[PDB]
């Protein structure tokens, strides 16, 4: 079935045709996050039509308005993704590799097919487990993407919506234990064609677990570089098919 | 063709031929045109597609499928692993190979074609020279 | 029947109608978890169908079957060389304990043990001689098992060409595939007749004197002819006075009655497949063995008491409990599915629909959440799996207790540092398949100079259900062992039934006459001749000590001394004060000898060391 | 009930038991060693 999904992924640079950023009026007296065009582009063209992909976003204040928080990184890592939910590896260690420095994490940028105003409960399901002990203040980027579209919104998550991702662990599929969209807030998030932002990406180039289960390790220890990131079904992602035939 | 199958059908089995004796230049030809045009993605695929019909593997297979003097067990054994070809590489002990391998006689000689496999060290870096040009 | 039929059979099954989408499905995944239901035919057809799909030749070398059962391996390889039409072992092959058959070392499908497969691992840990593995009954989740779920895990990372089988039950697929990556499960159909299932409206006083009013109801509200009855019991003792209280009903008011254990001899065992009359009802009262390990035809109706005698290890206390505990919902439903097999059926529950909803767990606990698991962790630091070991990938994970005191288990014997990494020791007790107690006991057997004796009483101990003591005949069966008695112990009292046994040319009718399990004495020689051939690949000589027994008893005491009581008896370091179990020749109205050390401690009755040596203290502080 | 007149945890019961038992001479004798040297 990936076969399909393959050829879709092809045409992923034409919903860059449709971007629209969820915007409400401005807050010059909270943050705001500037996330790289280019950074959007290149996370879209290697992602999947259905399957949700994700990565973490690092960033730093400018001079002029210390609230404004640019991304400057994407770092692609270990993952296996799913339908409306994904399977990520730890926050990278990141930091013994040049120009990191100064570096905040700012968060998680990821793919959805569905489209909300609100964190869904895998959001903050995995947000909570990502982020809850130890930095919550980092946003998610939520990305519906869709036929002929993406669609971007950001979002802080209070205290209620990661005490409620520590009380749901895992979530089986409909659980729908008291979540509340209210546990997430709108967060000011701009698109800069201005500043263009890079890729992390492991150092084994592969990121993309989905023909690999058995060589993800959820809770690991993967080393990591700058470089251009593969697309959801390349060849190395794939191996096994070239075995096969 | 790239993955070397096998074939019944004389007629099919003479069609393939014809398409891999004519694959090396029309591919070199669409490279030369995504190199000139400028576009880095479709000009990288196509130099490892120049590399595959001229080689009959994939990127997904090891170079020691290109050492045409390798013994075959050693090859299908690194394709299982997940150890890139890269880490493998940074071996500079013949015991070690052996051991890489699980096979102390094949390390002296695989040994030999790793010290053989085209390797580089690069290191740069920019000077601005101008406000717009930059060495 | 002929050579011809033997491929309709396999095209008539459901497993065919789905043959192509499953090795399509093995294709396109490196890791595959199976629901094949009863009448899938599952275990017989797969393997022929992965191995005609090319991966089991010289291509990709054998194919490998997981079974958790001995006698499994054996039938369903007998059946698939037979359906593919060869002598077994030539192409098709088996490989289990005391027996590899296996004609040629590429040998293309060979059915193992899963102990089997898993010693293998240590030798070979990528497997090379394999292309695909099928771990079938994994739902049984042994001990071999369960460790084989996370070295698959982490192997198939180190060769992708690797193919792996993971059979299922449908209370734990998702749970089995979640672990392995969420990789794709594949239900398949089988050919089952519905059982129509009633839980009792309330909870029954005692489930024995409902189950046999229950048992005439059934068999005499129909009239007698054509549906039998399986009846599921907690054990032996149980079992056997049941029979005895539903004779006599029919007695007062045809019906044939069997019983069936493990402890129960082979050819009463045997007795329950042949068939019965028309207007006569067969009825089998059973303990948990025809769950699975039995499989019985013509059975329209099952009861079940809902209870099972489940072993559980406590760590704090060192003590394994044999208790009445209710079963899973799995277990239920599994002796649910004993009718249904022949056709159409019935399950009587002799418990509510809410004790089955909250007082029974879904799935049973895991034999590794729940047993002692230092064999386990010593193959596991063995094959260096190391503070890797200590954070070890299982499915369900052991209590963090149960580690910790394995860990100090090894850390006495000597085979785990201070810092809780492997010893040379470790290394050589690991090759022995055994509890590191009965390998530190053999390789100490050399240096003390006994380890002609300590084979054959390490075999011995390793053995079930050594003496038979039916239910009236408790005198004459000990009468019979008590000729073989040994002053010291029931381990020298072993060595003696071992010596007669075969003084006697191992003889089955004296066996039968002095009350012991013939099955059990083969058994005990296979084991012997084979940690015989374990010591002669570690080069080590098998000195006697002769009538010197004492430093037998010496050795005992390198193994054995966290084991230790002396007379109220009071367990050497916990304080807790204990009994001699009343089979020991140490038991009775009777003897008394002041300090002890013993082969188990076990909660049955009574809190019960199982079998019982005399020591002197000396030798205590001597060894440990 | 007239007429008439887990297992783990009396055991587990029976532990601590045999434990304070034996422990408070230890504490009696260093309670009396304790006397002697405040003498």
């Amino acid at each position: 079935e990936w076969r399909k999904s393959a050829i879709a992924n092809t045409l992923l640079y034409l919903r860059l045709k449709n971007i629209y950023v969820s915007a409400d009026d401005f807050v010059e007296e909270q943050n705001v996050y500037v996330l790289p065009k280019n950074l959007l582009k290149k996370f879209i063209e290697i992602s999947d039509v259905k399957i949700q992909v994700a990565a973490f976003i690092y960033g730093m204040s400018a001079k002029d308005h210390p609230k404004v928080k640019e991304i400057k990184t994407v770092v692609l890592v270990p993952q296996l993704g799913h339908v409306g939910s994904v399977q990520i590896s730890n926050i990278p260690d990141i930091g013994d590799l040049p120009d990191t420095e100064g570096l905040e994490l700012l968060g998680w940028i990821h793919t959805q097919t569905e489209e909300l105003k609100f964190m869904a409960a895998s959001e903050v399901a995995t947000h909570s487990k990502l982020f809850a002990d130890k930095k919550r203040d980092c946003i998610d980027i939520s990305i519906f993407s869709t036929p002929g579209s993406v669609s971007l919104s950001a979002y802080n998550l209070t205290d209620e919506g990661y005490q409620w991702g520590e009380e749901n662990k895992d979530i089986m599929n409909v659980l729908s234990e008291g979540f509340e969209p209210t546990f997430s807030t709108h967060a000011q998030l701009l698109l800069s064609d201005r500043i263009t932002g890079n890729f992390i990406i492991p150092s084994g180039n592969v990121w993309n677990y989905t023909f690999m289960g058995t060589a993800f390790n959820q809770e690991g220890d993967y080393n990591f570089k700058y470089g251009i990131p593969l697309e959801f079904y390349n060849e190395m992602h794939r191996p096994v098919h070239f075995l096969q035939f | 063709y790239f993955s070397q199958l096998k074939f019944e059908g004389f007629a099919l089995n003479s069609d393939i031929v014809f398409i891999h004796q004519n694959a090396g230049r029309l591919l070199r030809a669409m490279f030369e045109i995504c190199l000139k045009r400028g576009w880095g993605h479709p000009t990288r695929m196509l130099l490892n597609l120049c590399k595959s019909a001229t080689t009959k593997m994939w990127p997904t297979n090891c170079p020691l499928r290109q050492f045409k003097t390798c013994p075959v067990e050693v090859i299908k054994r690194l394709e299982a692993s997940t150890v890139p070809w890269g880490d493998y590489l940074q071996l500079e002990t013949p015991a070690e190979v052996g051991r890489a391998i699980r096979s102390e006689k094949y390390g002296k000689q695989v040994y030999d074609l790793l010290k053989r496999f085209p390797k580089m060290s690069v290191t740069c870096n920019a000077q601005p020279i101008t406000r717009s040009v930059m060495r | 029947p002929s050579k011809d039929d033997i491929k309709h059979t396999k095209e008539q099954l459901p497993v065919f109608r789905c043959r192509s989408q499953l090795l399509s499905l093995i294709r396109e995944n490196q890791v595959v978890v199976i629901i094949g239901e009863t009448g899938s035919g599952k275990t017989t057809q797969l393997a022929q169908y992965l191995y005609e799909e090319g991966y089991a030749n010289d291509r990709g070398k054998s194919i490998v079957v997981t079974q958790p059962r001995r006698v499994a391996a054996i039938s369903v390889a007998k059946r698939v060389a037979m359906e593919m039409q060869v002598p077994l072992g030539k192409e098709v092959g088996y490989s289990i304990r005391f027996e590899d058959v296996t004609d040629s070392e590429c040998t293309k499908l060979k059915f193992v043990t899963d102990g089997i497969l898993l010693r293998e691992t240590l030798l070979d840990d990528t497997l090379d001689k394999y292309s695909c593995v099928i771990i079938d009954e994994a739902h049984e989740r042994s001990l071999n098992t369960d460790i084989l779920l996370g070295f698959f895990k982490i192997l198939l990372a180190r060769r992708r060409d690797l193919k792996l089988i993971i059979t299922s039950a449908t209370m734990n697929a998702k749970k089995f595939s979640a672990f392995f990556g969420n990789a794709p499960q594949f239900t398949i159909p089988g050919r089952t007749f519905p059982v129509q299932t009633i839980y009792t409206s309330n909870p029954v006083q005692d489930y024995v004197e409902a189950a046999v009013s229950q048992a005439v109801k059934i068999h005499l509200a129909n009239d007698c002819s054509s549906g039998d009855i399986l009846i599921f019991m907690t054990g032996q003792e149980d079992i056997e006075t049941t029979f005895d209280t539903l004779q006599e009903k029919f007695l007062q008011v045809d019906i044939e009655i069997l019983p069936i254990y493990s402890a129960l001899p082979a050819d009463l065992q045997f007795k329950i497949f042949q068939d019965l009359h028309g207007t006569k009802r067969k009825i089998i009262i059973a303990t948990n063995i025809a769950e699975t390990s039995l499989t019985i035809k013509g059975i329209r109706y099952v009861i079940d008491c809902g209870y099972s005698k489940l072993k559980v290890y406590n760590p704090k206390i060192g003590l394994d409990s044999l208790v009445i505990t209710p079963i899973s919902k799995a277990n239920a439903d599994q002796r649910s599915g004993r009718a249904g097999r022949t056709a159409p059926g019935t399950a009587y529950r002799l418990y509510t629909e809410d004790t089955f909803k909250e007082d029974m767990y879904l799935q049973t606990i895991p034999e590794i959440q729940r047993t002692n698991l230092s064999n386990t962790l010593l193959l596991l630091k063995s094959l260096d799996v190391t503070d890797e070991l200590s954070k070890f990938p299982f499915i369900d994970k052991p209590p963090l207790q149960t580690f910790l005191s394995s860990l100090y288990e090894l850390w006495f014997i000597g085979a785990i540092d201070t810092s809780g990494q492997l010893t040379p020791l470790g290394l050589q007790m690991a090759k022995f398949p055994l509890q590191p107690s009965l390998s530190k006991i053999l390789l100490i057997a050399v240096r003390n100079g006994c380890s002609d004796e300590m084979l054959t009483i390490v075999s011995m101990l390793s053995v079930p259900q050594v003496f038979y003591r039916p239910k009236e005949r408790q005198k004459e069966a000990d009468i019979a062992r008590n000729k073989f008695f040994i002053a010291k112990s029931d381990h020298l009292t072993l060595l003696n039934v071992f010596e007669q046994w075969r003084a006697n040319n191992f003889s089955s009718h004296w066996c039968n006459k002095h009350f012991v399990q013939y099955k059990s004495l083969v058994r005990a020689r296979d084991i012997r001749d084979q940690l015989l051939t374990i010591l002669k690949s570690q080069k080590i000589p098998v000195i006697s000590s002769g009538k010197d027994w004492d430093i037998i008893k010496k050795c005992i005491c390198s193994g054995f001394a966290h084991q230790a009581a002396k007379i109220t008896y009071v367990h050497l370091k916990t304080g807790v004060s204990v009994q001699l179990h009343p089979t020991s020749a140490l038991h009775g109205l009777g003897d008394l000898p002041p300090y002890v050390v013993y082969h188990e401690l076990l909660m049955t009755s009574k809190e019960y060391i199982c079998c019982v040596t005399s020591v002197d203290p000396f030798w205590l502080m001597e060894y440990g | 009930m007239e007429q008439n007149e887990d297992k783990m945890d009396l055991l587990e019961k029976r532990l601590a038991k045999i434990q304070q038992e034996q422990e408070d001479d230890e504490e009696l004798e260093n309670l009396r060693k304790k006397n002697l040297e405040m003498s």
